[PDB]
């Protein structure tokens, strides 16, 4: 509380370029997993949910799935046999069938919970045989490309599996009877300077090595 | 800015008027005195750290000796500067001495704060970092004073000692100096006090410049009004400026940030697993903990030694400044000096000291001429075969007649047998003119 | 460090101690930790397919293992002492268990090389935890156990792979077993009486995180009733220290447990056995200075405290935990205790007269040893003597005589010159150094 | 006390440099021969290095303090040199620079690591009050003293120096005339001697 | 001699500062490359400190 410290780690650089992916009402590439990825999504009808982690995305190598079913958060690390497109089908406003994998065996993990108007953020990191997930939430305007501002993410869960994670994927939803977008960044090793309020809240942060003024503030 | 003066070789410039100016010069005198306890800094609520610091306590004795010497010198400096009078002269009830208004540099009988008004203006322009020397233990745990700089400074064994002389004693010293200067001249700076009227004292001060006694006696009202206007002007300039007292604020800021850096340098690891002595002792055995505690002990001893060295250097600089201030007070308040630009810019007449926090402020009263005018001059004047030379001053001409006058003021006088002396015959000096000389019959 | 002091005022260094009561606060956990479920499960996996389990809501009392029939050939702990495992609290604890060859027990360590350390099971260089192993030749010698032998790289410090693809030593996948195409999984040869480096061993590896998160598993320590407003030596989840504890108004998120200030000192904490935030402060405070009129003159002293109010002194000068010689200085029956602008002076009498300064105390107060029998007397400094002179506008003073005076002024000029030999000080009669 | 102080700190620092030779500095002993009598080459070359660095730091602190004290002594020596130049080989008009009163002479004496100046000065005494005037006019013209003051006898008027009492008659010299005696406050009416 | 003396002192101090980088200070070597190239993280941290 009420202090200015500086730390070194893997952070998203300020004023960096993301990638625009859209769900068309008329995509899920194998995004690389480096030192960590940042996921930010804008939705209105809860269309985007779920991720797939792995290296080969076949039945010769274990893979991890983490998704929402509309009533449960099913996460399990098994040897999956993923087909062409992981999907989610809803009929007349209610869910009736999920199409996310075909076969799964030799499976060593399982967990379950009970569960443009909004903006959702998710940051993933994988160090020392763990998977770190960070979450933040704020409502945004009716129509915008990327919501500009400043937000701080909070951890939710820490998953203990030792897996070779080099690629990530996305799980979509199509109506069987709207459109959305998500943005993906890439973490980099940088040095940051932060300040705390009289409470335990982070209010501002400066990315050094961006421009000479922030480098001067990093030195000072 | 360029001026582009020219050499005339035959004409001279003589002032026609004069003005009175009051200037300001600020010198630091003393700095804050601190004391450092090795325990509660290198250790604290830890018996093993003290038992390991028992072999390093000699360095602690060295550091404490250095800090005690610094504090003794700091207490000596202000007594060297301010304690110059032999007696405490009472403030006169009348603040007017021949039209000179002394009421803005002396305390008033209404007793607001027992110090001068300009001295009051010198305070509240720089800010002390710690408002008051009393900080009880209840004030450090009241629930409101959480995360305080001075309170966290105190918990690590770094305290600040108060000066020997309070502000009221310094104000009384300066008031005694001013009240002894006005009613007794500068004669009380060497021997007993000799009373003298203020107008005759000012005539004496003007005689030490090169101007005769009369010039005050026909222009006393103008000189008094110029002095009062200068005092009011420097009061207004001191009130409406917040960047002229930077040295004392600089001293306070350097001391505060040095103590803050010493406090915040306690978070380094110095090659150990942690900077906290409790967590290492709760997860390691004795043999490894001794080494990892000795590393921290050496690092914290080094960080204390660096601060003590910086304090010694700053004390040396402050001692030099205090020596300069004491010499200036002895040579310009208790007397009149002839060294140029030592006290003011023009010709020095008086000086008055005002008390400032960790320093002193001098108000130098100077004499400056103006209203220049060109005059044709000659080196010598001869009327017989013999040649006459001026005893003092120069020869100037009206264009029809010739006179003699002082260099610093235009006072034409007839060339008589007095104020001149004769040596030689007028056939060797270049520029000798022929003119008559008045002779008293 | 002397037996005779001189006249003056000095600073002291708090040689007293506070032997107060102890408090201990540990979480409300009573379920015994499953030591039997881990060490007596009679089904351990292969090293290439090691599995991990979590430990929560436990009490780590391993002395019950003395009640069983388990003897460990190897028990090595890293980053913590084995003698301090009964006093600490751990936040996240994971146990990894498998079966190793027996000559590869040495490879389960940080910064190792071999088949197991490269292809099967790795550990990070900065590893905190313990490694336990024991021989199970009478149980695991009639079962199939495998290990990975061929791989195209080295695994992560915490990672496993269960792939069973065919290995080609230079290229991709051969997809046909034969020449230059081998199965990467080799089988341990576990036969009866094969040696001692070929008999199966069961290995368990524990990982802890210490003093950085809320803790769920702790040692067998009995708690104590919490006290307040007195400085005590405490123990909160394995965090020791001494000080007063007071109520605090900071509420933070439930993933935080401790609180550090600028100097990395523990200032704010949560509590176990309840949920309440508390502030900790040290109970050593204030400046103490002593005044003595020499040693051969007298043995009495006067003590002043810089930052106490001299009407409510003994709250900071508690005389119960110290000697009677300090009880006579904490409170005085007669008027030998008074408050000055520098603090609270005890043991000296105040005087209304003013003299020259003898021993400077501060803020215009001095002291001296006087006959008024003998005692320490404090007084206000006198700047000088008054003169009450008057101003006359028509009268001048003129001296009528003169005198000749001789004055002395002494100035230092030089100091002693010293040469220092680098060796014969750092060394001497020693060619090794 | 200054010269004794100069001797005392130079003795004290040198004595303190020998007390700091009995520190372990994180080693097993402060005696170097006991380290090599119990350990091999490794684990004794480690423990010798910390002792070496600690003793080097102990030497460096002494050298730094000697440098600072030498700077102070240099400043004092400069003051002594300019005082010897200005007060022994001449007369000073600077107030309170050499002595207390009006400076007349100075004599130097040697001292161990120092100099002692004996300042011979002049001081006035036996004060007396006199009624004074700024100017004396007898005709319309006003007269002013060239030096000194215009004090009175009670019946007569004289002129005398400020630092000593020596009354003299008011004649044409020691006096200058400027203006009329109608604007100067404090004008008194008295005669002035004229050498005829 | 005074101006040349202060110039020589300012040069000599900077030349002495750059010559002190060859000391080991009780470590394996005065170069950081071979320390990291020969040791693991735990001991190299001690030597680097
Ligand atoms: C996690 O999974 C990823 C994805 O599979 C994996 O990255 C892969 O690593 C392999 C092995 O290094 C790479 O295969 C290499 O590819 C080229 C030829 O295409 C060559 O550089 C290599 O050939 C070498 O083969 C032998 C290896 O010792 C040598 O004898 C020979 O001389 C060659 O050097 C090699 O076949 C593959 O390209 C990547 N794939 C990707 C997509 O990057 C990664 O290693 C896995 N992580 C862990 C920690 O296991
Ligand atoms: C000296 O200067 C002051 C300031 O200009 C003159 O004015 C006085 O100011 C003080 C401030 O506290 C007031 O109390 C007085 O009432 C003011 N006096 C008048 C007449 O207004 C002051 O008059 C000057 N003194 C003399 C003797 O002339
Ligand atoms: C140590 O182990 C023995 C068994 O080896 C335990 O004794 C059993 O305790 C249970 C629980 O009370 C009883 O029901 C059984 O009858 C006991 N005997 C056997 C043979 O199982 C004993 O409790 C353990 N603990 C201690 C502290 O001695
Ligand atoms: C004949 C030697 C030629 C020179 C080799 C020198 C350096 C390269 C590596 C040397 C280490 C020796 C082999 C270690 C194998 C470990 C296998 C195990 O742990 O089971
Ligand atoms: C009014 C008057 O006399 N002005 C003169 C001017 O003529 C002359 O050029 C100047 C420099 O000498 O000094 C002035
Ligand atoms: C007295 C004197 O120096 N007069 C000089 C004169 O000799 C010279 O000829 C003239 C022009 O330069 O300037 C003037
Ligand atoms: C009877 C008993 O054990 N009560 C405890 C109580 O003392 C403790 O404060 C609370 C929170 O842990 O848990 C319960
Ligand atoms: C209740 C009490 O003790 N109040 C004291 C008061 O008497 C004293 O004047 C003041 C300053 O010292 O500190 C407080
Ligand atoms: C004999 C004489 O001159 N006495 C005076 C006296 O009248 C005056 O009151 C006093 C203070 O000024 O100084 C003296
Ligand atoms: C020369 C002079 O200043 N004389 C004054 C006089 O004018 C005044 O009347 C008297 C009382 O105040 O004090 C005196
Ligand atoms: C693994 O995937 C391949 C490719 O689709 C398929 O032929 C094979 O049957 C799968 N094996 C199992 C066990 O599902
Ligand atoms: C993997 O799954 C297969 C198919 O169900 C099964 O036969 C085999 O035993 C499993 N192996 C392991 C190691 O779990
Ligand atoms: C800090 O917390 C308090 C108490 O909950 C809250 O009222 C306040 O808004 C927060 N922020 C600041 C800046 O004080
Ligand atoms: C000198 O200056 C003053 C102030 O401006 C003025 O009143 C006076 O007349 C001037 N005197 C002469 C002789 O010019
Ligand atoms: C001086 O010159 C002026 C003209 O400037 C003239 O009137 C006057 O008579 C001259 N002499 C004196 C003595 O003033
Ligand atoms: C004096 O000198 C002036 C200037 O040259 C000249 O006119 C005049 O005749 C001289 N007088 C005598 C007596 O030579
Ligand atoms: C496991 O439990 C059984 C049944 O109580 C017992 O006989 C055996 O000794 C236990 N094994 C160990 C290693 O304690
Ligand atoms: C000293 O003076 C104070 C203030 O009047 C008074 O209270 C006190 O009794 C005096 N002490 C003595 C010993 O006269
Ligand atoms: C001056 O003082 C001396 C020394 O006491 C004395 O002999 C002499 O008479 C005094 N002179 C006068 C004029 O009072
Ligand atoms: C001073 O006045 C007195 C009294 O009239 C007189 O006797 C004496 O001569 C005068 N002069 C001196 C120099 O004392
Ligand atoms: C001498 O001066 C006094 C005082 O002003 C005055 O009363 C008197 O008339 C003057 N005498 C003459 C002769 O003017």
């Amino acid at each position: 509380s009420s202090i200015r410290v500086l730390t070194t780690g893997h952070f998203l650089p300020f004023n960096t370029n993301l990638t625009w992916y859209l769900t068309l009402k008329s995509d899920n590439p194998n995004i690389n997993f480096g030192d960590g990825v940042y996921f930010g999504l804008t939705e209105k009808s809860n269309v985007f949910r779920g991720w797939i982690f792995g290296s080969t995305l076949d039945n010769t190598t274990q893979s991890a799935v983490l998704f929402n079913n509309g009533t449960h958060i099913v996460i399990d690390v098994c040897n999956f046999n993923f087909c062409a497109d992981p999907m989610f089908a809803v009929n007349s406003g209610q869910p009736y069938k999920t199409w996310i994998y075909t076969s799964a065996a030799n499976c060593t993990y399982h967990r379950a919970h009970a569960f443009f108007k909004h903006f959702r953020e998710h940051l993933f990191k994988n160090v020392d045989g763990f998977l770190y997930v960070y979450h933040n939430y704020e409502p945004i305007d009716l129509n915008s490309g990327f919501p500009s501002g400043f937000s701080v993410l909070k951890p939710i869960l820490k998953l203990p599996f030792g897996l070779n994670i080099t690629y990530v994927k996305a799980i979509m939803t199509l109506f069987s009877s709207d459109a959305s977008a998500y943005f993906v960044g890439h973490l980099k090793p940088l040095t940051m300077l932060v300040d705390f309020d009289e409470n335990g809240t982070i209010i501002d942060a400066i990315d050094c090595s961006q421009d000479p003024l922030s480098e001067l503030k990093c030195t000072t | 800015d360029n001026q582009d003066i020219v050499y005339s070789n035959n004409t001279i410039a003589i002032p026609m008027n004069f003005s009175i100016s009051v200037t300001t010069e600020v010198l630091p005198v003393s700095m804050t005195k601190t004391s450092v306890d090795c325990n509660m800094y290198i250790c604290g609520d830890s018996t093993e750290c003290s038992n390991l610091l028992l072999q390093y306590g000699s360095f602690c004795t060295q550091l404490n000796r250095a800090l005690a010497g610094i504090a003794v010198e700091q207490d000596r400096n202000t007594r060297d500067v301010f304690a110059q009078t032999k007696a405490m002269y009472k403030t006169p009830s009348l603040k007017d001495f021949g039209g000179f208004n002394f009421s803005q540099i002396l305390p008033d009988p209404a007793k607001p704060s027992s110090r001068s008004f300009i001295e009051d203006l010198l305070y509240n322009k720089v800010t002390l970092a710690d408002p008051g020397f009393m900080k009880q233990y209840g004030d450090c745990l009241g629930g409101v004073n959480a995360r305080d700089l001075i309170c966290a400074q105190k918990f690590n064994g770094l305290t600040v000692l108060p000066p020997l002389l309070t502000d009221e004693m310094i104000a009384a010293y300066t008031a005694a100096l001013i009240s002894g200067t006005a009613t007794a001249g500068f004669t009380f700076g060497a021997g007993a006090a000799l009373q003298i009227p203020f107008a005759m004292q000012m005539a004496y001060r003007f005689n030490g410049i090169g101007v005769t006694q009369n010039v005050l006696y026909e222009n006393q009202k103008q000189i008094a009004n110029q002095f009062n206007k200068a005092i009011s002007q420097i009061q207004d300039s001191l009130s409406t400026t917040t960047t002229a007292l930077g040295k004392l604020q600089d001293v306070i800021n350097q001391n505060a940030i040095a103590l803050n850096t010493l406090v915040k340098q306690l978070s380094s690891n110095f090659g150990a697993i942690s900077s906290v002595l409790n967590d290492i002792l709760s997860r390691l055995d004795k043999v490894e903990a001794e080494v990892q505690i000795d590393r921290l002990i050496t690092g914290r001893l080094q960080s204390l030694q660096t601060y003590v060295t910086q304090q010694l250097i700053r004390a040396a600089e402050i001692r030099a400044s205090a020596n300069l201030a004491a010499t200036k007070m002895s040579e310009c308040v208790l007397g009149q000096s002839k060294r140029v630009d030592f006290c003011g810019k023009g010709y020095h007449l008086m000086s008055f000291p005002q008390a400032a926090p960790h320093g002193v402020v001098f108000l130098h009263v100077t004499y400056v001429p103006s209203q220049e005018q060109n005059f044709t001059t000659a080196p010598a004047i001869c009327h017989e075969g013999k040649a006459h030379f001026p005893r003092e001053g120069v020869f100037v001409t009206n264009g029809t007649h010739w006179f003699i006058t002082q260099r610093n003021f235009y006072s034409p006088q007839p060339i008589t047998t007095d104020n001149t002396f004769v040596s030689g015959n007028c056939d060797v000096v270049i520029g000798i003119v022929n003119n008559t000389v008045y002779d008293p019959l | 460090k002397s037996f005779t002091v001189e006249k003056g005022i000095y600073q002291t260094s708090n040689f007293r101690v506070t032997p107060t009561t102890e408090v201990v606060r540990f979480p409300n956990i009573t379920q015994l930790c499953p030591f039997n479920e881990v060490f007596n499960i009679t089904s351990f996996p292969s090293v290439y397919a090691w599995e991990r389990m979590r430990i929560t809501n436990c009490v780590a009392d391993y002395s019950v293992l003395y009640n069983s029939s388990a003897s460990f050939s190897t028990f090595q702990c890293y980053g913590v002492s084995p003698t301090k495992l009964n006093d600490l609290c751990f936040s996240s604890v994971y146990a990894d268990y498998f079966v190793v060859k027996g000559d590869d027990v040495r490879q389960i360590a940080p910064a190792q090389t071999g088949v197991i350390a490269d292809y099967n099971y790795k550990l990070p260089d900065d590893f905190t935890g313990c490694v336990i192993a024991w021989n199970t030749n009478s149980l695991d010698s009639s079962n199939e156990f495998f290990y990975r032998r061929f791989r195209h790289g080295k695994i992560k410090p915490y990672g496993r792979d269960l792939s069973n693809v065919l290995f080609n030593p230079s290229g991709g996948t051969c997809s046909a077993e034969g020449l230059n195409c081998y199965k990467p999984l080799a089988s341990y040869g576990f036969t009866q009486s094969s040696g001692i480096g070929f008999q199966p061993y069961r290995v368990v590896v524990l990982s802890f995180e210490l003093l950085n998160a809320p803790a769920t598993v702790c040692g067998p320590k009995q708690s104590t009733e919490l006290v307040k407003n007195k400085c005590v030596n405490f123990n909160f989840n394995g965090l020791t220290g001494t000080g007063v504890l007071t109520n605090s108004t900071k509420k933070f998120q439930p993933f935080q447990q401790f609180g550090r200030d600028v100097s990395d000192f523990t200032d704010s904490v949560r509590d176990p056995k309840t949920l309440e935030i508390l502030d900790i402060a040290p109970c050593s405070y204030g400046g103490v200075s002593v005044i003595t009129p020499g040693t051969n003159a007298s043995s009495s002293v006067a003590v002043l405290y810089q930052d106490v109010n001299c009407t409510d002194v003994p709250t900071m000068l508690h005389a119960d935990q110290i000697s009677h010689d300090w009880r006579v200085y904490a409170f005085r029956n007669d008027g030998n205790i008074f408050q000055t602008q520098a603090g609270c002076l005890i043991g000296a009498a105040y005087d209304n007269s003013s003299y020259e300064c003898d021993i400077p105390i501060g803020a215009g107060i001095c002291a001296k040893y006087t006959n008024v029998g003998h005692s320490i007397l404090a007084y206000t400094m006198s700047l000088g003597d008054n003169q009450d002179i008057v101003y006359s506008n028509n009268t001048i003073a003129i001296p009528m005589n003169f005198s000749i005076s001789v004055t002395t002024e002494v100035l230092p000029v030089s100091m002693t010159k010293t040469s220092v030999d680098c060796n014969m000080y750092i060394c001497g009669d020693s060619t090794e150094c």
